[PDB]
């Protein structure tokens, strides 16, 4: 059941990906650590929250 | 459109009510979301929803208010505000749970020799500081709900001192948005701006924001609507010049559950 | 109904989601959620209570946000009972779950202690 | 076996284009506020700008990221006297809450609602409080939680103690840190930091005081309590201690952003009080 | 069903109400047509209309009235008499035009050693005679419309002879239906006899009937409800017994159109 | 090596079916307790009921789950005195 | 010997089944945790308990 | 059955005894378990059985009591109150263990003109408490 994922290396050692093993040990999701394998998303909803698109070259006003 | 067709221009038909603009800076669909009907897998309550339609999904027009150089800003809640605006209200005492959202329509014009700007903004569980600094989070249901007249900000905190008698009341401070927090911030929220020199009025159209799938509508209001001067009112030379407010709003793709007899409140 | 053979009878079994006045009259309990059971060879009458809730959950104690509403009892027109018969009797009530029920975050109950 | 591993939040940002002089009907500088939107323009739009390859990310930005930190909500106090003292054994019990202090509370309150397993750390730390001499054997902890409901404890003694149902954590002095995570427990679909709202509803043919109730205010007992004390029998000599409450919000999500309180909390609700209103400082209009 | 059903036995549920009889002589649907909403062919109004459903089509129960050896008969008007129920009423008084059918069932239980029979009919365009022998069709609109309470049925005709200050009302004689024609023929008109040995109860499916596809609920009464006895009330020995006859009705596929203003009538 | 992995416990109890009007034959809120036995009603047997997808779960209240805590069953008492004491 | 199963899911993070690893170091079952893997079963014998089966449409008693 | 058959019409036969009645509420089956002999795989003692059969398994009526607006309630316990009844007592003397299931027929008629509701319960291990 061991999930093996990529660290995303920043400062390399004079020492190809490197990896990092994980195994949940408890059967409540809850008991699970932060995988912070996490998501961006497109600010628009806030930004941009107006009915007719916006095309930025012309006159937001017309 | 080559065919005449623009953004300043628009038509809004619900039910047997259309609202006409030439003037307008588009319209905004708060978190890019349009109101809509529960769904089963969001569902809750198990019996058969009231859906009113067209007889409760139509366009109410509150009390015009008046805007003047003095004005510190206007604010309303919902439902709180349309209680009382025919079918709409009905179903929503006679039922013990209810959701709505909301398209709300704020009218503002003037001419082309007067100044101002007002910052109109829909802010989800709006919830408003209160009037005592001896207790807390004391405001009195009569008072936190002012109904179609809604209530109003203030330029400065003045505590309720009469102990003995409290006026169990709200002060809301304008620059802090009646609630604690910075006003030139407010526009993270759903928002539009009604900038005499370049619009008539402000659109916008709010969905159903909750914790819950559906809640008691009495008991708690979804939304607040928020309108502060961010530039003042000003004209040719008039030392005291004068426009209304006039704030239209239709209820939408709203249901009712839990039906019984209807909901009697001690609203005074 | 644990009343005679010979007496007959129609109740009206009411059920009102929170939010407003707490029905004392017929005519409030009649707007709500509610069963009208006549009484005859089928000795019982089961009305459920319909999940109508606010909150995904409720709570095990008295609580003015997570309320349930009320459940009254009338009588739809009257108990009639001929000569020779007992003019008063008993009605038994009994409550269980259906199918759609469930609870959760378990914890000790006040209904047993020990004082010592 | 071994299982192996669409904009990700440690994804390098956006690469600034080389873009050169302009003469054209297009106008991206000049815009309308007014519409509720904001000008989605780059350097590249305004200026003449040169090829940049962009390395930077939003990694240690993302909701996540930002909460995933231990912080205090609470310090609770217990003690453990000599037998013989007139006052009794002192056993704390803490009503569970992020709101008895600031630094974490702003940060949730950057938003309207939120969803999130728990975690919960105990930092426990004892001390002598009288110029005796006399000494006290490693002290036992226990810490149960209540929930709303549940028989809540009147003596450092009592049956309740026996936590047949209830959760408790028995900690030993000494001893790395207590800690065990808790579910997303809401009885709605998401936590509200804000209730635009009443417990009640104030119904006219009943008298006023009966349908009152607190404004902003939900379940008078949201998540019930936490009761600690020293299991330990009274020694001689008087130990008293004190346990740090630490809270991390994981697999987090969060709706409806808000503006960051500008002024001084006071209380649980968005209660401000006089004389705190004047946050921000002096400085001109024309002075860098 | 050699699996246990029967006619004596029914079940009627509509919206958050049901209805139990263990003591049923079948049920009645007049003219063998089942309620039903206004088709596109045979529609008049043009607007979307307002269809409340389970918020309206459910059952009412009105106040019980008293069957003893006395009693001449008993009369309700639709939609008259659900004018002041939940939000039917509310939807009826909002509207110009509306449209309804309704599930009819008079109940009234006594025992094995009682004796009497309640005719009860369902008649279309139920017009009344009034009190008056110096003018005609001169029963007032308050009089005419008793609302929940209906009104009763008398054993002989007494002229108003107040010509100064006109009593104003009708005048129905139990014999000759309240209306000139011979009790005998009522059975012409959809109908179910409650006879105490037989039945606890009638139940009538009444559909909109009328030369219109929909018209003003508020100014006409489609159908007529009256309860005569057939056979006088009788128990055991005693010379005054006594049992109450409760009546509980439903409107079905109802819808409504012409939306404005709350009507607020002048009923007293 | 790896081992991998009817009604469960934890499974997502019975959804609530659209229900419409009743006029009929059939009695379900009609029964006789006398028998021994509780009538397996459901909301859309007695009530005009919306479709609803069902996610809660009784996972909690299993036998298990209902025992699976640490319960104090007795408290003992023991010492070691000074060699000297009498006791 | 390990035995890998299924987490049911509640509060997922901004971050497909997740798993949870468990391993056997004792001889006797008694020194073995709890599974937390049970059933449910049907109320029958207890809310329904009669000889003859009943249909809830039909009269209980005929 | 369109034949005639009902559930509260029944005819019950053991060994040489039989039950009719005309007014019953259906019948109840503890637990969903219709009684049976003990089987091999969960057999204990060794030695072969003794099965008295008909000569056991048949209905035994016990002494009739009365109901009054007075009454509080009755009770009983198995097998304690066949103790002494015929071949069924003389054999769970006679042997050191036994085992047995039961048919448990409560009889109370009145008429329709008569009020009243007896509960009849049928508990598993009812220990009772003492008057000290
Ligand atoms: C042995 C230790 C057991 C610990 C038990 C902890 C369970 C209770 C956790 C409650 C979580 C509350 C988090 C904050 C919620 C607030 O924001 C609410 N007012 C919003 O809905
Ligand atoms: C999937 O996990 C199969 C590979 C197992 C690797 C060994 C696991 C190391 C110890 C885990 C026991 C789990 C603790 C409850
Ligand atoms: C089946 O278990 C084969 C896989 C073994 C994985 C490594 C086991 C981890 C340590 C286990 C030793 C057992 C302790 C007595």
């Amino acid at each position: 059941g061991a999930q093996v994922s990529s660290q995303k290396v920043g400062a390399h050692e004079n020492s190809s990906t490197i990896n990092y093993t994980t195994i949940n040990y408890y059967r409540d999701s809850a008991s699970n650590a932060a995988s912070k394998q996490d998501f961006s998303q497109d600010p628009s909803k806030f930004t941009e929250p107006i009915k007719d698109v916006l095309i930025k070259t012309a006159p937001m006003l017309n | 459109e080559a065919c005449g067709y623009s953004d300043r221009v628009l038509q809004l038909t619900l039910g047997n009510s259309t609202i006409t603009t030439q003037e307008a800076a588009n319209s905004v669909v708060a978190y890019g979301r349009w109101p809509e009907y529960l769904r089963d897998s969001e569902a809750n309550p198990v019996d058969q929803p009231t859906e009113p339609d067209v007889a409760a999904c139509r366009f109410y027009t509150l009390d015009t208010v008046s805007w003047t150089k003095e004005s510190r800003g206007w604010w309303w809640k919902l439902p709180d505000a349309l209680r009382d605006m025919g079918l709409f209200g009905q179903n929503m005492y006679y039922h013990y749970l209810g959701r709505s959202g909301y398209t709300v329509h704020v009218q503002c014009n003037a001419s082309k020799f007067h100044q101002g700007a007002l910052g109109v903004f829909a802010v989800p569980e709006m919830c408003l500081a209160g009037d005592s600094n001896t207790t807390t989070m004391h405001t009195s249901y009569q008072n936190a709900n002012p109904g179609e007249k809604g209530g109003t900000f203030t330029g400065t905190f003045t505590p309720d001192n009469n102990q003995t008698s409290p006026a169990r009341r709200f002060c809301p401070v304008d620059y802090l948005l009646g609630n604690g927090t910075l006003l030139g911030n407010a526009f993270v929220f759903p928002h539009q701006i009604i900038n005499l020199r370049t619009n008539n009025c402000a659109t916008l159209v709010l969905p159903y924001v909750n914790s819950l799938s559906i809640d008691s509508m009495v008991k708690h209001n979804n939304w607040g609507i928020a309108i502060l001067p961010l530039a003042p009112l000003n004209f040719a030379s008039e030392s005291s010049p004068e426009i209304p407010i006039t704030l239209t709003i239709a209820p939408m793709c709203c249901e009712f559950n839990g039906l019984r007899n209807i909901t009697l409140p001690r609203l005074q | 109904f644990c009343g005679s053979m010979m007496a007959t009878g129609k109740l009206l079994v009411s059920y009102a989601p929170p939010g407003a006045d707490p029905p004392k009259k017929r005519k409030e309990a009649m707007l709500g959620t509610h069963v009208i059971w006549d009484i005859g060879l089928q000795s019982s009458c089961t009305m459920v209570v319909p999940w109508i809730s606010n909150t995904t959950y409720r709570q095990t104690i008295d609580d003015s946000f997570t309320e349930g509403g009320y459940i009254s009892v009338f009588y739809q027109t009257r108990i009639v009972v001929p000569l020779s018969t007992p003019r008063e009797m008993d009605i038994l009530g009994f409550v269980s779950a259906c199918n759609d029920f469930s609870v959760r975050l378990l914890r000790d109950t006040t209904h047993i202690e020990q004082k010592a | 076996g071994s299982s192996s591993t669409a904009a990700t939040s440690r994804d390098a940002l956006p690469n600034t284009e080389a873009s050169g002089p302009t003469h054209s009907k297009e106008i991206p500088a000049l815009t309308a506020v007014e519409t509720g939107a904001t000008n989605p323009l780059v350097p590249s739009d305004t200026v003449q700008t040169r090829h940049v390859v962009q390395h930077r990310s939003r990694s240690e930005s993302s909701i996540e990221s930002f909460f995933a930190r231990g912080a205090c909500v609470t310090i609770m106090t217990v003690d453990n006297p000599a037998s013989t003292t007139n006052k009794d054994k002192l056993f704390a019990v803490w009503k569970i809450t992020y709101k008895d202090t600031v630094q974490l509370r702003r940060k949730l309150e950057f938003f309207t609602y939120s969803r999130f397993d728990m975690e919960l750390t105990f930092v426990v730390t004892a001390n002598f409080t009288e110029t005796n001499n006399g000494h006290a054997l490693n002290q036992v902890y226990q810490i149960m939680y209540v929930p709303p409901g549940a028989p809540v404890p009147e003596k450092w003694d009592d049956y309740t103690w026996q936590t047949s149902s209830n959760p408790s954590i028995f900690y030993t002095y000494g001893t790395a840190p207590a800690r065990i995570s808790v579910p997303y427990v809401g009885i709605s679909n998401a936590y509200s930091h804000f209730y635009d709202g009443f417990s009640k509803v104030p119904l006219k043919d009943q008298s006023a005081a009966l349908g009152d109730s607190l404004y902003g205010a939900a379940s008078l007992n949201d998540f019930g309590i936490l009761a600690v004390r020293v299991v330990n029998d009274h020694n001689p000599t008087k130990v008293t201690s004190k346990i740090r409450v630490y809270l991390k919000p994981k697999h987090i999500r969060v709706w409806c952003p808000r503006p960051p309180r500008a002024v001084a909390y006071y209380g649980p609700g968005v209660d401000y009080k006089d004389g705190t209103l004047t946050p921000l400082s002096t400085k001109d209009l024309t002075t860098y």
